[PDB]
């Protein structure tokens, strides 16, 4: 069954960068005068 | 989120109600027996 | 019929009329003060 | 309204509304029944408890 | 202006602290009774 | 005139004030704190459990406890001066009796505190809904306290008085009523706990949509004590959870109300509950089970497997816990697993 | 126990016979 | 006497279920003047 | 568009979707999403389990007879402890099944996104503006389930004994504590049980005096509660009215003017207690259990004086022995 | 009149020693276990 | 509200507190003390002293057995009872 | 399982009865505009 | 049969009703089990 | 059976937990 260990993986990998990549672009904007 | 036309309201009156109870409240009656075997 | 007990109550009773009864005395008392 | 043959004969009763006594007036009476009350249950809740003895009077199944 | 010593609010705050040291006394007290 | 002199007094202000009903609180209460205390620090509870219960003794603050009256007494409410002690407060302190005592005195501070409630909250103008929601322990404390035991064999049974000895009381109802497994007692930790999370969520749920209506790191201050002027965005409140939680506290009549609700409740739901094992009505049952527990030797729920640790709470304790019954169980009567 | 299941019917059924009887909705003549 | 065993919730819900749906829809229509 | 991904950007950060999902969104949403699916089923429909070191499974489904309090889903066996026991280590489907590893997966999932709830509790309070020492008040509850269910494992080695996911299993894993760590008679949960008491009794005092200075709007046909429309701007309640109130009942300054600090004591009390609790479960997690004063109070001769905590540790042992039969090889519970 | 600080740093000591001092006592005190 | 009953910082802080006090409050902990050190804390309620909770020989427990009769029990233990 | 037999009766009931009543004032109230 | 004044009518809102629902269906969860024995 | 009462109320509250969110009455900032 070695299948499932990677097609979850992906979907693992997949959320963890998406994320990493949605705090990367940096959150100082997206509040209450994009200060 | 803008109201659909077709709302018109529902109609059960004091005396459809007494008929649609003593219609329940008799097959009620009389599958009862069957209903139970 | 005078049981050591009921005895004891009587002296309860009269222990109870005792607290109520000064406690109120010299709460009437002190009010009257003002 | 609309009286009828008891609400006639019974409008005495129910009419003085309001009618209330001057003052203070009974009171001293009531709480003199009213402590006067409470040695009753006591006194009863302590023969019942078994706290308050007397003879011929001992709380138990017994008892004829 | 000129506050009596003898308050209401003193009765309970003594009706306390009397016992309290004399309590606390007692207990450290106490704190030897071997055997 | 003559009374209202009393009233009059009495009646205003003075600090710590002092009413109709302090009449019967503050010496009720005074007495019971000082009946628990005494008992801590000098009165033994040896002639009743064969078990030291006082500072003096050598016990410790979770040790410490007011005893509770041998099963030789029952409910009596063993009087100072009834025929059990007769006024020899030596013997009456050794019959245990304080308790009684401070539970009785004691649950007059209660009815008399909550009038006190009562009395400011009609002289203040105001509802006196903090007087009902009061009931909360007096219900508590009159089932748990009196009930209870009044339902049981004696005062004895009844709780400690204690730190651990009240802990007992805990495992013994465990043990022998299964408690743990009493609907009532349920929604009892259902309220209790339920109500925390409210009351700790409405606290700082509250200060963090506090509007910075002061100058600094002081927010504490920024507040006016003097007038109307809501402190915490309402608005800020349910945009914030209806995305957060998918629900939204909108109002504060009601917010600041249903946290009254939600403890008294459970509570009651308690109190009930343990009106049951006053008459030994409890939730250990649970039939379907134990039916089907007979035969399967190989079927095993947490429910059984559970309840079993009870049959050994038993077995164990109730020899010493239960003294006057002096009940005697050989090396080999006790039920163990293979191992200790 | 099903005897009273029948008798329940029975009687909520005699009791649908005073409602529709006296609190009935009335003729009205207009 | 050995009977069906849903006798109980089949015989009632029976009643109960359709019931409740017209004592419904009429309090929901005598409620129009707010009467009800 | 530049990039499709630019909206993808804003929209989870999307401060007026009916529903926030921030980027600890983005993880909590699912990683609960599959927690929660395996849960709702394996409850309705799973195996016995050979938890305990042993070969006796104990069912814990409703299909597999049991009531919605004697439910639960059970834990790992002593046979993985520790050892990362995933679907796919497993051969067989049902052996995941029977060594117990949905636990696991429920446990490890919800234990996870738990936690970016919290952040995703915080995240909203930076989008929105708002000053944010709320998700910390989340922290105590994610701490302790936390705790009884990753520390304490880690602490005995096994996943084996991490109150089991079911009404009655947490009754268990209760029980079976006080023998092992005395937890009663331990410092910490006091403070716990402490707090907890003082929320539910906060929760209640404050609810209480707000609803009785309440204020002025309404008939007594109509519901008091009516009186307020969303976004007042004014409060409902007469505070003034109110200390001048409690304050009054027993000391008047053992009261509170300054609602600001007030709405605050609820918070933090609660908060903190449950605290002091998450770490004594944490505590006792690697042996540092409740006091213990057995045999502690002894007269003159030596004849031993039972301390009232000798009842506690009676009915201890009651406990002690029974708990887990026949795994137990050996006379020291050093596990 | 006398300063009020110095009246709680020495109030608090005296917690601080005898509530140290039943700390002691709790192990030679009866309630030791010897 | 108007509050007007007299301060405590004023007297925590007081000269006269302190003068009419440290000599008295010790004198209540020194009284407990002395309560504790006579040893009549003990004969006051019944608690027993250590070199006195079980007879010599005996093992038993000096149980109150009938809450009638219960202060010659006491007795007839605390009597065998050294 | 060998249960209790009104557990339909029983908890059924406790469902469908006081529900039922809280149905009915909703759309008792819902309707005073005449919708729902 | 003529008509008494204290006619009020009577509330229970979108919202109070979902609690209602959820203050029954949860008892009825959690008695459910006792109730089967 | 049972096992049935059992998860439909457990369902039919997750579906409580539909309407009082979706369909709840909204807050109105007057
Ligand atoms: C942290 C995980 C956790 C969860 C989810 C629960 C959940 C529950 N416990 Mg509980 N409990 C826990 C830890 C937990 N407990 C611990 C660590 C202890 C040791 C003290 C206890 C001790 C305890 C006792 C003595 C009792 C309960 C009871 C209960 C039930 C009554 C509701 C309640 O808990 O009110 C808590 C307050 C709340 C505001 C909870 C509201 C939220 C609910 C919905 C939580 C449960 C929802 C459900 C599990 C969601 C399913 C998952 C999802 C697919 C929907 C409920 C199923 C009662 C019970 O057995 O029912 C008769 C009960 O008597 N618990
Ligand atoms: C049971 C029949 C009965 C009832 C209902 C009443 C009712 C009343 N009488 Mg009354 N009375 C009665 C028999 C009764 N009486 C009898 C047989 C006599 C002797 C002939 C009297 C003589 C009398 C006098 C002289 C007066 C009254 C008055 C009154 C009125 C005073 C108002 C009041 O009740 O507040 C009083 C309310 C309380 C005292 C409630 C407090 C009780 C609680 C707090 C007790 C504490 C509970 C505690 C936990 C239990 C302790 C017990 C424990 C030790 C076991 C009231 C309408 C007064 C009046 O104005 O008449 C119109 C009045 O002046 N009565
Ligand atoms: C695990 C989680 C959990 C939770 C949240 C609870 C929660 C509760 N349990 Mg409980 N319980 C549990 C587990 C739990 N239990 C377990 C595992 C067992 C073993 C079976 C028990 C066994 C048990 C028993 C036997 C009882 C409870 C009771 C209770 C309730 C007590 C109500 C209260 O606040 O005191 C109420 C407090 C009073 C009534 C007294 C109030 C006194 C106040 C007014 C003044 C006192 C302070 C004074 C002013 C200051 C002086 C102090 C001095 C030292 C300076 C509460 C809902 C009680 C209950 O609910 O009964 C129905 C109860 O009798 N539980
Ligand atoms: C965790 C246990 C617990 C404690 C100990 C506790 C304590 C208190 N609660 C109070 C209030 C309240 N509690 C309330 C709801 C609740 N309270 C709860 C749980 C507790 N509440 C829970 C169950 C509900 C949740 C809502 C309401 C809202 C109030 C009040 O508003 C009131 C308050 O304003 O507090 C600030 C205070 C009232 C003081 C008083 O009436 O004295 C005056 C008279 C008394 C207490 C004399 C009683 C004498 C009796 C009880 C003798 C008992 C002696 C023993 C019990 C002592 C043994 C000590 C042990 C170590 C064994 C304070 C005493
Ligand atoms: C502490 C819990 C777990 C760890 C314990 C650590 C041990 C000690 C740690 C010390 C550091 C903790 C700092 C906490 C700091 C903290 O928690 O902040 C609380 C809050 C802080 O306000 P903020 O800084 O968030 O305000 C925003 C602005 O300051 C930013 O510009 O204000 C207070 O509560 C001050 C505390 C006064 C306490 C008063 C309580 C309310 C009523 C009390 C009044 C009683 C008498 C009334 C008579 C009228
Ligand atoms: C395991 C399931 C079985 C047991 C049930 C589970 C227990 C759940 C606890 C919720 C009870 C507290 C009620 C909230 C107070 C309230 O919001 O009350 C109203 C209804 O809200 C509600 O509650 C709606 C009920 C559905 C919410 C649960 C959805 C679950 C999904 C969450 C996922 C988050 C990622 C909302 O407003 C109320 O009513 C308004 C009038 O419409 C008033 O103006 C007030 O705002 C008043 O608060
Ligand atoms: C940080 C504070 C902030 C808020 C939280 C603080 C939590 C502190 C918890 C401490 C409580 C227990 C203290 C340790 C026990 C100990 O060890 O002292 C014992 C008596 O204690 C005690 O007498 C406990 C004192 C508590 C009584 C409170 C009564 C309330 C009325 C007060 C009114 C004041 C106007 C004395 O020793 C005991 O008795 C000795 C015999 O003399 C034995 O030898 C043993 O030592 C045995 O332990
Ligand atoms: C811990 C998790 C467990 C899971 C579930 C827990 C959720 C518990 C929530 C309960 C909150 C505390 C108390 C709620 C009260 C409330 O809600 O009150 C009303 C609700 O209606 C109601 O529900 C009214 C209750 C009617 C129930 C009908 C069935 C019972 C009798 C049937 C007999 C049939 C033979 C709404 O408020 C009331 O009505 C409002 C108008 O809509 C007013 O403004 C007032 O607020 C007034 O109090
Ligand atoms: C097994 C099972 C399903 C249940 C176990 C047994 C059960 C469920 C028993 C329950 C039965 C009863 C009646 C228990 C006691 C009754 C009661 C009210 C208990 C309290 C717990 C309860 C019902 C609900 C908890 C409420 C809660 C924790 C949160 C909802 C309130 C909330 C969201 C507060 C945060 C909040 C604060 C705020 O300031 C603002 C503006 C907003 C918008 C907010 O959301
Ligand atoms: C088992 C059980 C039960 C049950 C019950 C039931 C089920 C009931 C019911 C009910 C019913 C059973 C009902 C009813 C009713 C009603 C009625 C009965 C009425 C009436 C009416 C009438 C009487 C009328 C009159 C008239 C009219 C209407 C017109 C014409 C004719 C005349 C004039 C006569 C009981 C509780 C017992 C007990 C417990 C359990
Ligand atoms: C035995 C029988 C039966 C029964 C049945 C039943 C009893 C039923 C039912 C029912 C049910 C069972 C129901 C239900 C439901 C509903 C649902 C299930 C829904 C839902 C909802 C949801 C899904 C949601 C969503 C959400 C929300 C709401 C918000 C938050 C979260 C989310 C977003 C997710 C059958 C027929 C099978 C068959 C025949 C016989
Ligand atoms: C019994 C009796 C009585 C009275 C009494 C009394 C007088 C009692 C007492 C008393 C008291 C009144 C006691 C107590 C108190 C107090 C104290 C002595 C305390 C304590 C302690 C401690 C140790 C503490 C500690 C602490 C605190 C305070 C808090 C914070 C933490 C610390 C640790 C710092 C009567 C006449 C009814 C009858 C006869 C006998
Ligand atoms: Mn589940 Ca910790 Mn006791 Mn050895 Mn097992
Ligand atoms: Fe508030």
């Amino acid at each position: 069954m070695e299948t499932l260990k990677i097609t979850v993986y992906i979907v693992v990998t997949f959320f963890v960068l998406l994320f990493v990549f949605g705090f990367l672009s940096g959150d100082p904007a997206r509040n209450p005068k994009r200060k | 989120m803008e109201p659909n036309p077709n709302r018109q309201p529902v109609e059960l009156n004091r005396t459809s109600l007494y008929l649609g109870l003593l219609l329940i409240l008799v097959l009620a009656l009389l599958f009862s027996s069957y209903f139970f075997n | 019929t005078i049981t050591p007990s009921l005895k004891g109550f009587f002296i309860g009773l009269l222990s109870g009329a005792v607290v109520l009864g000064l406690t109120f005395a010299v709460l009437i008392a002190i009010s009257q003060i003002d | 309204a609309r009286r009828t043959w008891l609400g006639d004969i019974l409008r005495p009763l129910n009419s003085e509304y309001g009618k209330v006594a001057p003052g203070w007036g009974t009171t001293p009476l009531m709480a003199v029944f009213m402590g006067l009350f409470l040695v009753f249950l006591l006194i009863i809740l302590e023969i019942y408890n078994s706290t308050l003895i007397l003879d011929g009077v001992n709380v138990s199944w017994k008892a004829l | 202006v000129s506050y009596p010593i003898f308050t209401v609010r003193w009765v309970a705050v003594h009706t306390l602290a009397v016992p309290t040291i004399f309590f606390l006394g007692a207990i450290a007290a106490m704190q030897f009774i071997q055997r | 005139g003559w009374f209202d002199i009393l009233d009059d007094w009495l009646k205003r202000d003075r600090f710590v004030f002092v009413g109709w009903s302090g009449i019967l609180l503050f010496p009720c209460a005074y007495l019971a704190l000082g009946g628990w205390l005494t008992g801590t620090t000098f009165v033994t509870s040896w002639y009743t459990h064969g078990l030291a219960s006082s500072y003096l003794e050598g016990c410790n603050f979770l040790t410490v406890a007011v005893s509770t009256p041998a099963n030789s007494m029952g409910h009596s409410l063993l009087l100072l001066w009834g025929p059990e002690a007769q006024g020899d407060f030596t013997r009456w302190c050794q019959l245990g009796g304080l308790w009684t005592f401070i539970a009785l005195h004691g649950a007059f501070g209660l009815i008399g505190f909550m009038l006190r409630q009562f009395e400011i909250a009609r002289l203040v103008g105001v509802r006196p809904y903090n007087a009902i929601a009061f009931s909360a322990p007096i219900a508590v404390f009159v089932s748990v306290f009196l009930i209870y035991p009044l339902g049981q064999s004696s005062w004895f049974f009844a709780p400690s008085f204690g730190v651990a000895a009240i802990f007992r009381f805990l495992l013994f109802f465990q043990g022998f009523h299964n408690w743990t497994l009493n609907p009532f007692h349920m929604m009892g930790v259902a309220g209790v706990l339920g109500g925390a999370l409210l009351c700790a969520i409405h606290g700082a749920t509250v200060e963090n949509t506090l509007f910075q209506d002061g100058e600094g790191a002081s927010t504490f201050r920024a507040f006016n004590p003097t007038q109307a002027e809501e402190t915490y965005s309402m608005v800020t409140a349910n945009r914030f959870w209806s995305q957060i939680f998918g629900i939204a506290f909108s109002n504060k009549r009601w917010l600041h109300f249903f946290m009254l609700f939600v403890p008294v409740t459970g509570l009651w739901m308690s109190a009930i509950g343990v009106v049951g094992l006053a008459l030994n009505l409890r939730s250990y049952d649970f039939i379907s089970q134990e039916i089907r527990a007979a035969e399967d030797p190989e079927f095993e729920t947490f429910y059984t497997k559970n309840l079993l640790l009870n049959e050994g709470i038993r077995a164990w304790m109730a020899p010493q816990d239960q003294p006057h019954e002096n009940f005697v169980f050989p090396e080999e009567v006790l039920p163990r697993g293979n191992a200790l | 126990m099903e005897t009273i299941t029948y008798v329940f019917i029975f009687a909520c059924i005699i009791a649908l016979f005073f409602f529709a009887i006296f609190f009935r909705e009335p003729p009205r003549i207009t | 006497m050995e009977v069906n065993q849903l006798g109980f919730i089949a015989t009632a819900l029976f009643v109960l279920v359709p019931s409740v749906f017209l004592i419904i829809l009429y309090v929901q229509t005598e409620s129009q003047q707010k009467s009800s | 568009s530049a990039n499709l991904w630019e909206r993808f950007c804003n929209w989870v950060t999307s401060t007026d979707n009916r529903l926030y999902v921030g980027w600890f969104g983005v993880i909590m949403i699912p990683t609960l999403l599959a927690a929660t699916i395996c849960f709702v089923i394996a409850f309705i429909a799973a195996p016995p389990v050979d938890i305990d070191g042993i070969r006796e499974p104990v069912s814990g489904s409703l299909l597999y007879g049991n009531n919605i309090i004697t439910g639960a889903v059970v834990p790992s066996s002593n046979a993985i402890g520790l050892h990362f026991y995933p679907i796919w280590e497993a051969a067989s489907l049902d052996e995941w099944l029977y060594n117990g590893g949905p636990y696991q997966l429920i446990i490890f999932h919800f234990l996870l996104g738990a936690s970016c709830y919290m952040g995703r509790q915080w995240e909203l309070s930076y989008r929105l503006g708002m000053r944010p020492w709320i998700c910390v008040a989340y922290s105590a509850p994610l701490a302790s389930a936390f705790a009884v269910f990753l520390i304490y494992p880690i602490g005995q080695g096994s996943f084996s004994d991490g109150m089991p996911l079911g009404i009655s299993g947490t009754f268990n894993f209760m029980i079976v504590f006080q023998a092992e760590h005395n937890i009663l008679m331990h410092p910490f949960h006091q403070l716990g049980v402490a707090g907890v008491f003082g929320g539910a009794l906060f929760c209640a005092m404050h609810g209480s005096l707000v609803t009785s200075s309440l204020i002025r709007e309404t008939t007594e046909t109509e519901s008091a509660n009516y009186g307020y429309k969303f976004g007042q701007e004014e409060e409902t309640y007469n505070i003034v009215a109110a200390h001048g109130y409690f304050g009054r009942l027993i000391f008047q300054y053992a009261s509170f003017n300054n609602s600001r600090s007030l709405h605050f004591f609820l918070a933090a009390w609660r908060v903190v207690g449950v605290w002091f609790a998450a770490l004594g479960i944490s505590t006792m997690a690697f042996n540092l259990n409740g006091f213990n004063f057995n045999h502690s109070v002894i007269d003159a001769k030596g004849n031993v004086i039972n301390t009232w905590a000798d009842i506690i540790n009676r009915a201890n042992l009651g406990m002690e022995v029974m708990h887990e039969r026949n795994a137990h090889n050996f006379p020291l519970d050093l596990a | 009149r006398i300063p009020l600080w110095i009246v709680a740093t020495v109030a608090g000591m005296g917690v601080i020693v005898i509530v140290g001092l039943f700390f002691y006592g709790a192990y030679a005190g009866l309630g030791s276990s010897l | 509200g108007t509050t007007g009953e007299r301060p405590f910082s004023d007297i925590i802080t007081s000269v006269r507190y302190w003068v009419i006090h440290s000599i008295t409050i010790p004198a209540l902990f020194i009284a407990g003390w002395l309560f504790v050190s006579t040893g009549l804390a003990y004969d006051v309620f019944g608690t027993p002293r250590p070199d006195s909770y079980y007879a010599q020989e005996q093992r038993s427990i000096p149980l109150v057995t009938d809450r009638f009769e219960a202060k010659q029990q006491v007795e007839t233990f605390l009597e065998q009872l050294k």
